[PDB]
């Protein structure tokens, strides 16, 4: 599965752009499709969210009206057309795939993103660890707290963890802030009381290298937290 | 021909004919055992109050 | 000599008869007398899942107890939600005359068969996010009449051929093939265990296997007509079966003998799907009247009628935890009754 | 509700107009079953009409899609999945007017044409096919005119009285197998000759299927 | 003049009872079905909508005669004439294009053509006849206006100082009725067609004995060429012939029973569950 993305660049403020995240290797007329932002140095925040037939449609406050989302089922390809461009909006824009499901895992791809650069309610999610001095074999996890409550009247918690590797994409390693994500090893696991939550990590290695962020799921504006670093 | 289908035949029921039995009280008493022993966790007979009932 | 092979069969017969009228000494009937009296059980239609657009012919539920697979003759195969009325999963069938359907323990497999004669594993969780096909297992030459789920490698299968077997599917070949019956298999019961399994078969005889040894320890017989169900009981050493001459029929394992029979003069209709409750005190048959009785296992004594479909039931599954009892007709809907 | 579940509802509600869709598309198509007995013409049918498990052949006709499924392979008592086939609109029964003097190979007792005679007996009077109508087609047309000739029908229906002639035979053996219709009320027999050849074959099964659909129209509406 | 006007008073009686015969047994061997439990298709439910329709419908007009002889004082203040000319004016437009979503129904369902409008109508046969009683709502309040409108203008000329009024709103009704029976007969007349193509395809190749049973028509067509010259009289007695106001009450409360009784005369004879039925009480009775 391959979600290589292409548009963006160096635009003057207040201009127009259509940025396209390209598919491959899955059905993309079954998933939901999702843009998030990443500030050169800063965490990623949740903008636009089509969903597959372009039923529901969801944007950021921040990017309320101002950017449009819309998908190409037949040439299998997600767009997000923007205008009226301001400063805040240097991102390291991500194309990412969410299935429809309980018992599934969303967020569970991201794409490689491409760079944009400008010239001159919600739940909030922090975890006030930030930096983490860590080495390998030993044992650390991370704390994310959360401004509401995450344990829904359905008893599913929604909660969502994710490392992104110096120069990568986010993966997904937690998701509904207990299962295991496909593909992540065993180290990983997740346990808390619906309001605190940690992400305890098994003896660590370079892959566990990185950033971590925890995502809500139940109301729709997602916030990302500031980003636990763990360094070695 | 036949012949080795009857012998086959005969061969299974020989199978079946040297197998040790149990009385059938001592059965009937093994059932009773399961039923009883299950029986206040068995939902269907003696419905789960409807808090706990996913069903509502 | 023939005669001498069928005359030895026959005395055989015979020494098990007598081994048979020995070892029985006071029917289930005497000793359940003094037992309590189950009640009336009612239920009432909790969920009704609509959606498919044919006769529901075959329906299973998974190991939580929380999602359901049916399969319809219009050649789809739609994964439930019985929490909550929600279409998981529509599978395309090439094959769209399905008699059969499982779903695997684990939750990841599923399975179809029909007259097509093919065991088709479909893999429900993915990488691309669309349920395809796993393995297409062609080496029945009849139709496949059922199958259930042994492991995510190993599943056992009935077909028309009056044959089973149990297929590996890394290699997708029959890794023990069941042979002995003479008669249309209809339904078979993986036993608790995972060792044994019953197949009850269209000549009123229901064969006991073990699947590693592969050949035939017992067989039943107090049957008239073709056993169009199966079902082991919850504890494994024993299992129901529904024949078209309108009775239920309980064998225990240990005894080698029928024990009870579920008739009454008002049923004339034979049975299409049998399934016990979590404790086995219960037995729910589908019967061809459009409605599914509910009989004590235990005492002969009819305890409820979940009549709630317009058309023939043909499927019927209880959940892992017993909390619900979802009823396939061919009315094309499932009921959910608790 | 929550955001996930929001999401499977969505998801449910696109499976639901896609399985209306298909619904949609398989109205014109029409279900067909295919029966006869052993070289009564099954495979001429099959080819002039295009022109283990079960086969389907699958052709058009101004509008009809027919899919037509043959259950000539996996042989069994036919008790067991014949209720498979109880919704569909029509059978298409093969009998070999040429059977009548050609006996069964495995038992020159049974003759063939009473084998045929017999198995529609059981397929005209059966639990789930009460409603299903029947095109009965009597295939080899020209080696049954041929053998008219040569074999009286006598030896094979002790009934038969009749002269030796192609068309009063042929009649006897199209009543021989049409008064097996017990309640000939609801379900309608049919019955056509065809030799073979006969390039009409697909169009007498058009204008048949039509009359089916209006009879069931009717019938649903309560006008019949 | 008076002979004509008992006439018509007997006749009245008359039709009255066999429109509660028809709607009543159309209603009660439905409910009968309904309450153990057969199937219910959907010709079955429109039957018993306009079932009911039509047996309100005998009531307001039998009410309205009862009013006349035993209270006329109550005719004396023409309000409750205003109340008894909308209300007839609602249920009369819920029978008629009751009678007309049925046939619609007829016609979608027994044709068969190769056009995809068609096909579509067909395949949503319950939504399109629901959607067509519901959007006859439209329909059914213009007529209510357009009679009221009529009325108040009738008691303004009066308040300022009728026969002529009355004739006017005949009119207009005739003309809205004409509205629904000219897509009726339009339907009916394609479903003739359709036939007579079926029965020369089944005349070419093997043949035509249940087109006679959908075309039973026994006497159908004899109802309705004596309805039509029926109207056709009373339509032009009305407009030049002298001494019909004196009976104009009773005679158009006679017409007005015309498809309110007899008509269901003729859905218990086309459909054939209800003559199964009206065939097993006839056997009772015996
Ligand atoms: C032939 C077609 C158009 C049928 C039309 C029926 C019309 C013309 C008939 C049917 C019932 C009739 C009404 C029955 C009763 C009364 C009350 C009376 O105090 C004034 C006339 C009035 C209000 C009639 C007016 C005409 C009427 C509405
Ligand atoms: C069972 O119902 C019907 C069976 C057969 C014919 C008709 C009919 C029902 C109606 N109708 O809806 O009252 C009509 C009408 C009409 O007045 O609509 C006009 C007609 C009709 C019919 O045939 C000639 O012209």
């Amino acid at each position: 599965v391959q979600l290589v993305e292409s548009g963006g660049g160096l635009v003057q403020p207040g201009g127009s752009r259509k940025l396209s995240c390209s598919a491959s290797g899955f059905a993309f007329s079954s998933f939901g499709m999702h843009w998030v932002r990443q500030a050169p140095e800063k965490g990623l925040e949740w903008v636009a969210y089509i969903s597959s037939g372009s039923g529901t449609i969801y944007y950021a406050d921040t990017v309320k009206g101002r950017f449009t989302i819309s998908r190409d089922d037949p040439k299998n390809t997600l767009f997000l057309q923007m205008t009226s461009l301001r400063s805040e909006d240097t991102a390291m824009y991500y194309c990412v795939r969410s299935i429809y499901y309980y018992g599934s895992s969303p967020f569970d791809f991201w794409g490689q993103g491409t760079t944009l650069t400008v010239s001159s309610s919600d739940i909030v999610m922090t975890q006030a660890t930030s930096s983490v001095p860590v080495t390998p074999g030993e044992s650390v996890s991370i704390s994310c707290r959360s401004s509401k409550s995450l344990l829904h009247s359905n008893g599913n918690t929604y909660l969502y963890w994710f490392l992104q590797r110096p120069g990568q994409s986010p993966q997904l390693l937690i998701y509904r802030m207990s299962n295991l994500a496909s593909g992540v090893p065993d180290r990983f696991s997740g346990s808390g009381s619906g309001t605190a939550f940690t992400l305890t990590i098994s003896r660590l290695e370079a892959e566990d290298v990185g950033v971590y962020y925890c995502m809500q799921h139940l109301e729709y504006p997602l916030t990302f937290g500031a980003g636990t670093k763990l360094e070695l | 021909a036949s012949i080795a289908q009857a012998r086959k035949l005969v061969e299974q029921l020989k199978m079946e004919a040297n197998i040790d039995r149990i009385k059938v009280s001592k059965a009937a008493a093994d059932l009773m055992a399961y039923c009883e022993a299950h029986a206040k966790e068995d939902p269907l007979l003696t419905p789960v109050p409807a808090s706990e009932n996913p069903f509502r | 000599e023939l005669d001498q092979l069928r005359q030895e069969a026959e005395q055989l017969k015979n020494q098990i008869r007598d081994a048979r009228k020995a070892c029985a000494d006071a029917t289930l009937s005497q000793i359940t007398n003094n037992i309590d009296p189950v009640g009336r059980i009612q239920m009432r239609t909790r969920r009704t899942l609509r959606g498919h657009l044919a006769k529901i012919y075959a329906m299973h539920w998974g190991t939580d107890s929380r999602l359901l697979v049916s399969a319809s003759q219009d050649g789809k195969l739609i994964i439930w939600d019985s929490y909550t009325t929600n279409k998981v999963h529509a599978i395309p069938l090439r094959s769209s005359w399905v008699m059969t359907c499982a779903y695997a323990p684990s939750g990841n497999y599923v399975a179809c068969g029909g007259l097509d004669n093919i065991c088709s594993i479909y893999n429900l969780k993915t990488r691309e996010g669309n349920v395809r096909v796993s393995r297409e297992l062609a080496g029945h030459t009849g139709y496949l009449s059922c199958c259930r789920f042994l492991d995510d490698n190993q599943i056992v299968t009935s077909s028309g051929d009056t044959t089973c077997a149990l297929w590996d599917i890394e290699t997708g070949q029959q890794t023990t093939t069941f042979t002995g019956h003479t008669g249309d298999v209809m339904s078979l019961s993986l036993a608790p265990d995972t060792r044994l399994f019953v197949s009850g078969a269209c000549d009123a005889s229901a064969k006991l296997w073990d699947v590693r040894e592969g050949m035939c320890r017992q067989t039943f017989t107090g049957h008239e007509s073709d056993i169009n169900a199966i079902c082991f009981f919850p504890n494994g050493n024993a299992f129901a079966t529904g024949s078209d001459d309108a009775t239920c029929r309980l064998f225990d394992l240990r005894a080698d003998q029928e024990l009870m029979t579920y008739s009454h003069d008002n049923i004339i209709c034979g049975i299409t799907s049998v399934s016990f409750s979590k404790s086995g005190r219960l037995l729910l048959a589908g019967y061809d009247d459009f409605n599914c009785n509910v009989w004590d296992a235990l005492k002969a004594d009819r305890a409820g009628v979940l009549a709630g479909h317009d058309n023939r039931v043909s499927c019927l599954g209880v959940t892992d935890d017993g909390m619900a009892v979802a009823t396939g007709s061919w009315d094309s809907f499932l009921k959910i009754w608790n | 509700l929550s955001a996930e579940d929001k999401a499977a509802v969505e998801r449910s509600k696109m499976i639901d107009r896609n399985l209306q869709e298909d619904a949609e598309r398989d109205a014109r198509t029409v279900k067909l079953l295919l029966l006869g007995a052993g070289e009564s013409g099954k495979s001429t049918i099959v080819k002039q009409m295009k022109i283990t498990g079960i086969i389907e052949t699958q052709f058009s006709f101004k509008d009809l899609h027919f899919r037509m499924f043959d259950v000539g392979g996996q042989r069994s008592e036919r008790k067991k999945w014949i209720h498979c086939f109880e919704g569909v609109t029509c059978i298409i029964f093969c009998a070999a007017l040429s059977a009548y003097d050609m006996v069964l190979v495995e038992d020159e007792e049974v003759n063939r044409m009473h084998e045929s005679l017999h198995l529609f007996n059981s397929i005209c009077n059966h639990k789930y096919f009460s409603t299903t109508s029947i095109v009965l087609f009597l295939n080899k047309k020209d080696i049954f005119q041929e053998k008219v000739t040569k074999v009286h029908l006598s030896i094979c229906f002790p009934e038969y009285t009749g002269p030796n002639t192609f068309e009063d035979a042929g009649n006897y053996i199209k009543n021989q197998f049409l008064d097996l219709n017990l309640k000939k009320e609801d379900k309608e027999i049919y019955s056509h000759m065809t030799c073979a050849t006969d390039t009409q074959n697909v169009k007498f099964v058009f204008d048949a299927v039509t009359d089916i659909i209006i009879k069931e129209n009717l019938k649903d509406c309560g006008l019949f | 003049g008076g002979v004509i006007k008992s006439i018509f008073t007997f006749v009245l009686i008359v039709e009255f009872i066999i429109g509660n015969l028809g709607n009543s047994f159309i209603a009660l061997v439905n409910c009968i079905d309904w309450v153990k439990g057969r199937k219910i298709s959907s010709v079955d439910r429109i039957l018993t909508a306009l079932a009911i329709s039509r047996i309100s419908l005998v009531w307001l007009i039998f009410g309205s005669w009862c009013v006349s002889v035993f209270f006329p004082a109550l005719f004396a203040t023409e309000k409750m004439f205003r109340m008894l000319t909308n209300i007839w004016t609602v249920i009369n437009h819920f029978s008629v294009w009751l009678a007309t979503g049925l046939g619609t129904f007829y016609f979608l369902k027994i044709a068969n053509f190769s056009n995809s409008i068609f096909l579509y109508l067909k395949w949503r046969v319950k939504k399109v006849v629901l959607v067509l009683l519901l959007v006859t709502s439209v329909f059914l309040f213009l007529n209510i206006a357009l009679i009221n409108i009529h009325i108040n203008a009738s008691i303004n000329g009066y308040r300022r100082n009728f026969t002529r009024f009355s004739s006017l709103i005949v009119l207009t009704s005739t003309v809205f009725i004409f509205i629904p029976f000219t897509l009726s007969l339009a339907m009916f007349l394609l479903l003739i067609f359709s036939m007579w193509k079926h029965r020369k395809k089944m005349q070419h190749t093997v043949k035509d004995a249940s087109t006679k049973a959908h075309r039973g028509v026994k006497s159908v067509i004899t109802f309705f060429l004596l309805y039509a010259i029926f109207s056709l009289s009373f339509f032009i007695s009305v407009w030049t012939s002298e001494r019909l106001e004196e009976n104009l009450i009773i005679l158009s409360q006679v017409m007005g029973m015309a498809y309110p009784s007899c008509h269901s005369c003729v859905l218990i004879l086309g459909n054939k569950k209800l003559r199964q039925a009206s065939l097993s009480v006839l056997l009772w009775l015996r």
